[PDB]
RNA sequence: UAAAAAAA
RNA sequence: UUUUUUUU
């Protein structure tokens, strides 16, 4: 697993999204280091430039958590076969969004968000960016109760709903739970132009 | 208790240092990890009104209050490296409590360049103490732990990474030369 | 007046 | 935080 999976890899994401009924694509690169838990990502539009708030896009960026060398790295003995994961977000306001990935390095998702309001926070933009969730887990299945900043105060609140599910059987480790922060570096006025950083780290229960 | 912007400010230094001239001071991050009852302590401690960090933080952890019973793994990653006499007070303290055990990670080889500086951190990584530069993991373990890493950001997400890295091909390297 | 690199 | 050397 070491031996292919050096400390410093790169890899490339392709996601067909459709938000509302309008239809987009993405492209982005990226590099970081696995062992470590921190990641950068640069992302570029390639068709319909977005009319929605970029932050319902991050949370899509899991290969990158940083492991303890005494408990089992699910997600990196997975390679070089990869995984899948299947989300489903459930924003108070009755937005949904559902998504699909596949890694194999290569990512290729698929996007689909429908029933946000029109003056809801998502579509008018009025959101600050995620607040820090730990997410218990224990396929592999992860539940959250997710924060969205509001620019105005308060909290725009989201149940999140993941399967995580290796190509190939590698032993499954006890409870635990990650810290996981992830900040916006840069970007433009329309955010057509996105750099991202993560970190990630696993705790015992 | 630290700024996000003051972690590179002093933390961060190059060969050829950024637009103002010498505005640097060495801190200095205790990390005393009891693993008895898996009980750690933290703490930062700047170079104050001539008391270098180092006596400030053995005074610390001496009218802190120690337990003779169990043993300590303490890491301490400071910005600028230690001088000479501090260093050798360091070793005295640590001669005194076998119980203790300390790494010693800085971030530059901070020195007046003349001959005492040299051996004065060489008895460390020889005796007690294994005396290296910081890297990349003990930088982002001195990161998020020592500085607080709360809601805000000062624009410095990862702009440290490539200084970081700069930093560790140099330094590192250098002070291996100087080990060796 | 900027900046890359190396030696003690 | 003070020196020495090469290059754009
Ligand atoms: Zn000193």
């Amino acid at each position: 697993n070491m031996a292919i999976i050096k400390e410093f890899m790169r890899f490339k994401v392709h996601m067909e999204g459709s938000v509302n009924g309008h239809e987009f694509e993405i492209e982005g690169e990226g590099e970081g280091r696995p062992y470590e838990g921190t990641q950068t990502a640069k992302l570029k539009v390639t068709k319909g430039g977005l009319p929605f708030a970029w932050d319902i896009l991050s949370p899509q960026f899991k290969a990158y958590v940083k492991h303890p060398a005494d408990i089992p790295d699910y997600l990196k003995l997975s390679f070089p076969e990869g995984f899948k994961w299947e989300r489903v977000m459930n924003f108070e306001d009755g937005g949904v969004v559902t998504v699909t990935q596949d890694s194999s390095f290569i990512y290729k998702v698929k996007l689909r968000g429908t029933n946000f309001p029109s003056d809801g926070p998502v579509m008018q933009k009025k959101t600050m960016g995620w607040e820090a969730s730990s997410e218990r887990m224990y396929a592999l299945k992860g539940e959250i109760k997710q924060r969205l900043k509001l620019k105005d105060g308060g909290h725009y609140d989201a149940e999140v709903k993941t399967t995580y599910k290796a190509k190939k059987p590698v032993q499954l480790p006890g409870a635990y739970n990650v810290n996981i922060k992830l900040d916006i570096t840069s970007h433009n006025e329309d955010y057509t132009i996105v750099e991202q950083y993560e970190r990630a780290e696993g705790r015992h229960s | 208790l630290l700024t996000a912007e003051t972690f590179r400010l002093q933390f961060n230094n190059k060969r050829r240092l950024r637009r103002p001239y010498y505005p640097r001071k060495a801190l200095l991050c205790y990390q005393l990890t009891p693993q008895n009852g898996s009980t750690p302590t933290r703490g930062y401690f700047e170079n104050k009104k001539e008391c270098h960090a180092e006596i400030c933080f053995i005074n610390e952890i001496k009218s802190m209050g120690l337990d003779e019973t169990q043993c300590y793994q303490v890491t301490c990653y400071l910005t600028w490296s230690p001088c000479s006499s501090c260093a050798w007070e360091l070793v005295d303290f640590i001669k005194a409590h076998d119980h203790l055990n300390l790494r010693i990670f800085a971030s530059r080889l901070y020195y007046h360049w003349c001959k005492p500086q040299q051996d004065g951190l060489r008895l460390l990584c020889g005796s007690q103490v294994p005396v290296e530069v910081m890297g990349f993991p003990e930088f982002a373990d001195c990161w998020e732990n020592f500085v607080d890493h709360e809601k805000p950001l000062s624009f410095n997400p990862y702009k440290m990474l490539e200084e970081l890295d700069k930093n560790s091909r140099a330094i590192k390297r250098r002070l291996d030369r100087i080990k060796q």
